[PDB]
């Protein structure tokens, strides 16, 4: 009986091991989303703070 | 499914028994020869709990004979149904213990209970899941009391989980066989507040006038008495048997009827039972059973429960009947006779159905009541223990064999201490 | 003893599991905020395009 | 707390104060460790440089 | 309750990482199981056919066989604050032992220190672990702590609540 | 628009043989499984290979004996057999034996089956319990599967219908226990429970039935009567319609209230039926007097906060909503002051059916009331004298504490429940 | 199309004797595959091939395909590769190449053995070595009997398994793994029969082997041949170990109740309580997976289950694969037998994959085989047999390299 009860534990450790396996890779995704998510937001930023030169300039032109 | 080994002990046990396999065949249609010739299906369905197929529809009977003279087991094999019995259960003694427990507690009990137990052990085993043991013995005798005491502690402690019934006839002084009646009342009880799970408490005065005046016999021979006790044996156990409306096995039972753990000796009734001039006259109704159930003189011990109160009470009700009868009698007869019953404890009757009644009658019923009354039996025999203790009289064979003083002192204090504790939770 | 550590290491094996599938969750609704973000940064685009567009026109 | 209790330091013939003496080390550690909790606590807006 | 506890752990930390290193016979970060048992004859007992397979077992629950660095902290924090977890303590008393010693047989009057970092608890108490006496000292060494702790650890587990209850009089 | 229900225990599984019975006969489907659009009966049978459906239930019971009669029934062919759940030895109504000792190692085996009943599942509703509080089997893996149902799925319904043990007529001695145990995860695991009296159903059939010998059978065919009633609006198209998120919703003003009182009409017999015509203002009256409703208490000496009102028949909206108007303008019942509106009607085309052998007339149209008050607050008061007066001597609590259980859940459940009370109290005071 | 069949040993030739009655059931040009059937009983022991001599099917099978010997191997690899099977190799081989003769479009042969008695060990690693030498080019599919942890009936079978898997490697090109144990647990989970004998064993083994051989025998929407397993479920030439599980493995009570379809078959075929190898796939990480449909099934929603499995997280996939699936779908229904367990099927799906939950089983049948050898229990008689007591130990390495290359390819 303690040699059943030993395997069963075995098991949930074993177990354990994929989950936290695939967590890993998870926050390696999310971090590579993430980082792309500051330099998209960067990227439009600046179209629109270019936008807001150009409309003062061709204004001010006038 | 769930299984009961069955163990009798002594003579007293081993005719007990003998009426009871035989009433218990009947109800499963199992001719004296072990074949099936049943009808119904419900018949075959439950009598793994009782019985194992051996070869060929040979249904052979899960029970263990057990006593310390030849007699008894020769006059089980020769009545009916007594060809259906395993002749390897049949563990046997040759000397004798002579109506001395310590005969039958330290001298012959060290050769023979090992040989009990590997029998007892096999039919543990050979079933599954077992529900409980069965143990039929007395409390005046020294085979029944000392044998099948020493072998309810030893199953203790192999098998703790598991429950276990003790149907034991108690000595009263009315109905006085055996001289030493109170040395071994004190002893065998005293193992019994510590070993078993609940005990039934019987005696003689109650079976005897039961058969006066209910059942109003001429000549009531022991094969009537055992016939009264088998009918009550076989309705606790009606429930793992056919199924009902309200089933209630036996650790519902004990964990529902028992409120404190040392408390957990019964008094026990049984329904109907009436003379062969009046089974005429009758009608069959729930409220009809519920007053001759509740009576005090159809108790089958001889402890009237009016001289004190209840603390819990349960009914075992068998054949088609209806459950808001079951229910508002139980509340009825709580409420007219309120002071009869404990206070601290709201609703102290627990009632059951089961919808297969006895052959030959179209509904029956069961009391297992744990009253208080209890106590004036235990005082009863106290008193004479002592009396007979203060001058060592009949000593010589208790402690030439192994006894001491100091435990008949111990059985003294545990005595004391039980009716005191008795006397504060009533 | 190990009836209960089988019990502890139980525990810990669900806490890990409830946070996998929290971890599902984020990355899910993250992808769909990618999704909707950028048609953002394609219509500020596609204003900016219009934008200089109109400008060497009035500069013409 | 120390200084009050009946026996004579200087005998070893009680060897009960050796309970004291651990139970007297545990709160001059927390002494200690409020000291350095004032220390902390009380330079958290200051006037000026030169006087703190 | 709190500072005789977090002041152990703020001295104790530099005094176990050493310990660690010690124990290890390699120079490496694993703890194998053949360097316990030159642990225990250092200490001067003697393990049995198989306990030293039960020790490796019960404390790895991240990874399977050798032990690492890292494993030994999650040990020595969930022991140390185990208490009232019925929780395994096979090879935290080896180690609790060694961290201990200074005066390499074992040590004496420190186990007061050990048990008051535990708890107060009592005289008496203190004369379940042991029979050390106030005013006497002795002489210890691997072989009485190990067992007696493991003892006592068994001897908590057993006692539970089944008709051992005691209800308050009528 | 699947819906799965479960039923735990001897009385939770005894009122499924009542349900089914009636649910095969509504939609013509014989007792074997096969038919002789039409998918109103796709919320509670998914349609199997070719011609056969499979009701989406399990039974469940830790006593081999009541789940075993069902399989040799009638309905033999009806449920696929892994469904029907049993155990091998019965909880024998002790809370801890339930919740610590059996229910541990059979209600693994329960969820790995709930699973693929959800995952069949598409546009999943809800869930509906079916237990008595006053046993082991209901109470203790009862309260266990509604824990490990929250963490499993937690924003979907759980429709709890559970049996409180009645005051005075009860068939066992330590359901106080049971009750109290059971209630302290009933309130933060079950979304919308409704209670269930045992008196209340006794005493209707003695009187409207008129019955006066009842059985458990006719208890059983009249719940199914009112389980069958909510749900004709997921299975039929009707001129107003409510799901089972509406209750959710209007029922509950509070996280901790979540106890309803149900009533039905009209219980008439055979006979009475030709007698008295049956129009929907004088149902609507029956749906409230308190000598119709499933729990003995008394709602008199509470305020109402919300009421639902399911009509099933030929109904028209029209005079059902003059009759609810003439209800709220009437005196002998109240309402809490800051709810204006305390109503939520519902109508359906489908009429009830009868069921052979059953005991309920065939009507032209029915009614069942689902209401919420603080006379819910008495019978918990009630209940909390009783429990205490035996606790107060520890009677019975060696079991419950050989097998697992200490002295802390006693203490800490106990006075949960006496906040409940407060919260009961707190509201109803303006 | 044609693909000759070989049975080895007492549980090859009792295997066979389910296989060829499903064959003969199933076709009462599509036969032409396989028909006289293109089979080879051979044995050394008479007892079993005479029980086919005299039982119902004497005519069926050409008197002399039914090959047996004279005397028993005695449980001995030792015996059954060098003393007794020298003799019967050779009479084995020269009738399988004028069968081959026989045939034009060969796709393979397909070896039935067990690997803990001696025949099914020695002579059938005997056989497969010399098949290797004379064609060399053709697959070989062997399906094996590795012995269980737990339940045994011999003793001495480690020595026979790692004397047997050593040649195992580099002979036979796709290796299917079938213990007993598992086999029993599914009989008792799903079936519900609770005394199986070998009988039930070999009949649903037969339906595995008639599943993946399907797309041959008939047309399917996308069929899938033997050499396809060759290239899509074999990554690397020392990696060749299949689980396999079979969907819906169901008694008639249950199945017509249950409705069978695609996604719940496909997540039945993934659990580990229905796979033919007691391993805990869980454990390992799955290279390749290979699905095999019968029946009523449109490629719909073989992708859409496909799709749900890869992003259930219970069971994780290895790194160097991301589209590891391998499907086929053909349109004969799964056949039944009278008297066989089983009831007719719409659709049926039989999984062939690939995991280091192997792996796990080497190292759990290593340390049994480790423990006897070091105090040379046993070894004598296979001394005395012809062999020696270094190849103990050099096949001993051999597996210890085995469990090396799992765990560096799982990393
Ligand atoms: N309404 C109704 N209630 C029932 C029925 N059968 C039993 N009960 C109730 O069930 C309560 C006791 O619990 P049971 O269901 O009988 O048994 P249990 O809940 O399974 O607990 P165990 O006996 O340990 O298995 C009683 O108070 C009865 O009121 C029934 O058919 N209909
Ligand atoms: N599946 C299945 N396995 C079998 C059968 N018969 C035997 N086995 C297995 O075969 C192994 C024992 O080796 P055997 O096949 O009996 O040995 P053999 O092939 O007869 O070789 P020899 O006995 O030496 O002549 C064990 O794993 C048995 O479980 C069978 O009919 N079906
Ligand atoms: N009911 C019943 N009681 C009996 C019978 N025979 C003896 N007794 C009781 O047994 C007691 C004496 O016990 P005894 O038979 O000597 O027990 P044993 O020697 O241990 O088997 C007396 O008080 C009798 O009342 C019987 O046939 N039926």
């Amino acid at each position: 009986h303690n040699k059943q009860l030993r395997e069963s534990i075995n098991n949930l450790r074993r177990e354990r091991i994929m989950f936290e396996s695939i967590q890993s890779n998870l926050e390696r995704e999310l971090a590579k989303l993430k980082r792309d998510m500051a330099d998209m937001i960067q990227q439009a930023n600046g179209a629109f703070e270019a936008r807001e030169k150009a409309i003062g300039e061709m204004n001010a032109l006038k | 499914m769930r299984e009961i080994v069955h163990i009798q002990g002594g003579q007293c046990g081993n005719q007990i028994g003998a009426k009871f396999w035989e009433v218990v065949s009947d109800e499963h249609g199992i001719d004296p020869t072990g074949t099936y010739h049943g009808d119904s299906d419900l018949q075959l369905e439950r009598i793994n709990v009782y019985f194992n197929e051996a070869t060929g529809g040979r249904y052979v009977p899960r029970a263990i004979l057990m006593d310390l003279e030849p007699g008894t087991m020769d006059s089980v094999r020769s009545g009916p149904y007594g060809q259906i019995f395993r002749p390897d259960n049949f563990v046997f003694g040759q000397t004798g213990a002579g109506n001395n427990w310590a005969k039958g507690h330290y001298t012959e009990g060290a050769e023979l209970i090992d040989s009990v137990l590997d029998v007892v052990r096999k039919e543990a085993e050979s079933c599954d899941c077992l529900q409980g043991f069965q143990v039929c013995h007395s409390l005046g005798g020294g085979t029944g009391s000392g044998m099948g005491t020493l072998l309810i502690s030893k199953i203790r402690e192999e098998y703790p989980d598991r429950m276990m019934l003790t149907f034991s006839v108690v000595p009263s002084p009315k109905v006085s066989d055996t001289v030493v009646e109170p040395y071994n009342a004190t002893l065998s009880v005293h193992q019994l507040v510590e070993n078993a799970d609940e005990c039934m408490v019987l005696d003689n005065e109650a079976l005897y006038d039961i058969c006066f005046r209910t059942l109003k016999l001429t000549t009531p021979t022991f094969g009537d008495l055992n016939h009264l006790i088998s009918a009550v044996m076989s309705g606790i156990t009606c429930c793992l048997r056919f199924p009902g409306q309200l089933n209630a096995d036996l650790r519902k039972l004990a964990v529902n009827l028992i409120p404190f753990p040392r408390l957990h000796f019964f008094m026990v009734g049984f329904t109907p039972l009436t003379s062969r001039g009046s089974q005429q006259y009758r009608a069959l109704t729930v409220p009809e059973l519920t007053q001759q159930m509740w009576d005090a003189k159809n108790m089958m011990c001889a402890a009237d429960p009016r001289h004190g109160r209840y603390l819990t009470a349960s009914a075992l009700f068998r054949g088609r009947m209806s459950t808001k009868e079951v229910d508002e009698q139980m509340l009825n007869v709580q409420n007219k006779n309120s002071s009869y019953f404990v206070e601290w404890i709201p609703n102290n009757v627990k009632s059951s159905v089961c919808d297969i009644p006895p052959k030959g009658l179209k509904m029956s019923a069961t009391f297992i009541g744990n009253s208080t009354a209890i106590q004036e039996m235990f005082k009863r025999v106290s008193e004479q223990f002592t009396a007979m203790f203060r001058r060592k009289a009949f000593l010589h064979w208790y402690t030439g064999e192994g006894m001491d003083e100091m435990e008949f002192t111990e059985a003294e204090s545990n005595m004391n201490d039980l009716v005191s504790e008795y006397q504060q939770y009533q | 003893l190990y009836y209960l550590l089988g019990e502890r290491t139980r525990r810990e094996h669900l806490a890990m599991d409830m946070k996998v599938r929290a971890s599902q969750q984020l990355k899910k609704d993250s992808a769909d905020d990618l999704y909707t973000l950028t048609a953002h940064f394609n219509e500020m685009r596609a204003a900016k395009e219009q934008a200089e567009r109109e400008l060497a026109r009035m500069k013409r | 707390d120390v200084k009050r209790k009946p026996y004579d330091l200087l005998d070893y013939s009680r060897n009960a104060f050796d309970t004291d003496f651990l139970e007297f080390n545990v709160q001059i550690n927390d002494l200690e460790l409020q000291l350095q909790g004032f220390v902390n606590a009380s330079f958290e807006h200051i006037t000026s440089t030169e006087h703190a | 309750a709190a500072a005789r506890e977090r002041y152990a752990r703020k001295n104790e930390q530099n005094e176990l990482e050493r310990a660690f290193n010690t124990i290890d016979s390699k120079g490496d970060k694993k703890i194998d199981a053949e360097e316990l048992t030159e642990l225990f004859l250092r200490l001067g007992h003697k393990p049995k056919r198989g306990e030293v397979e039960d020790m490796i077992w019960e404390v790895d629950e991240d990874c399977d066989g050798c032990i690492s660095l890292l494993e030994f902290q999650t040990l020595y924090t969930r022991c140390r604050d185990d208490k009232t977890g019925y929780e395994p303590r096979g090879l935290f008393n080896v180690v609790e032992f060694v961290m201990n010693d200074k005066n390499n047989q074992g040590f004496i009057t420190l186990e007061e220190a050990m048990q008051i970092m535990y708890l107060r608890y009592g005289r008496a108490e203190l004369d379940m672990q042991l029979e050390q006496v106030f005013g006497t000292a002795d002489l210890n060494s691997g072989k009485i702590l190990t067992l007696t702790e493991f003892l006592h650890c068994l001897h908590t587990n057993q006692v539970k609540q089944l008709l051992n209850r005691v209800t308050a009089k009528t | 628009r699947e819906v799965i229900s479960i039923h735990i225990g001897q009385a939770g599984i005894q009122v499924g043989n009542a349900c089914w019975e009636l649910y095969c006969l509504e939609h013509g489907i014989q007792p074997d499984g096969q038919m002789p659009g039409d998918d109103a009966f796709n919320t509670f049978f998914s349609e199997t290979g070719a011609g056969k459906h499979v009701p989406r239930c399990i039974f469940l019971d830790l006593e081999p004996t009541v789940v075993d009669e069902v399989r040799t029934g009638t309905y033999r062919q009806l449920f696929h057999p892994e469904q029907l759940i049993s155990g091998k030895e019965d909880a024998a109504n002790n809370f801890a034996r339930g919740h610590y000792t059996i229910g541990k190692e059979i209600v693994d085996l329960a969820l790995d089956r709930i699973r693929k009943l959800a995952d069949n599942c598409t546009g999943l509703q809800g869930f509906l319990v079916f237990n008595a509080v006053g046993g082991g089997t209901g109470s203790g893996l009862g309260s266990l599967l509604l824990e490990r149902l929250s963490v499993d799925y937690g924003k979907k319904s759980k429709l709890g219908f559970t049996v409180y043990p009645s005051p005075q007529v009860s068939t066992a001695v330590v359901e106080p226990y049971n009750s109290v145990l059971s209630t302290h995860s009933l309130l933060e695991h079950t979304d919308v429970a409704v209670m269930l009296d045992n008196e209340a159903i006794y005493d209707i059939c003695r009187r409207s039935l008129d019955i006066e010998r009842p059985t458990y059978t006719n208890l059983n065919r009249l719940i199914a009567q009112v389980i069958s009633s909510l749900t004709a609006s997921l299975r039929f198209d009707g001129a107003l319609n409510v799901d089972i998120t509406e209750f959710q919703t209007n029922l509950v003003p509070y996280p901790r209230i979540h106890f309803m009182l149900s009533s039905y009409a009209p219980i008439i017999s055979a006979e009475k039926a030709y007698h008295e015509q049956l129009s929907v203002a004088e149902i609507t009256n029956a749906a409230f007097e308190p000598a119709s409703m499933m729990v003995k208490c008394d709602p008199r000496h509470g305020k109402y906060m919300a009421c639902c009102l399911m009509y099933r028949g030929d109904v028209v909206p029209k005079d059902v909503n003059a009759s609810v108007a003439t209800i709220k303008t009437k005196r002998t019942i109240q309402f809490v002051d800051w709810c204006p509106t305390g109503f939520k009607c519902g109508i359906n085309y489908q009429p009830p059916t009868v069921v052979p052998g059953g005991d309920l007339a065939k009507v032209q149209r029915a009614v069942c009331m689902i209401s919420n008050s603080t006379a819910i607050g008495e019978i918990f008061s009630r209940l909390d004298h009783k429990f205490d007066l035996m606790y107060a001597k520890r009677a019975f609590v060696h079991w419950y504490v050989g097998e697992g259980m200490e002295e802390g859940e006693f203490s800490e459940a106990r006075e949960d429940l006496a906040a409940l009370e407060k919260d009961f109290e707190e509201v109803g005071a303006e």
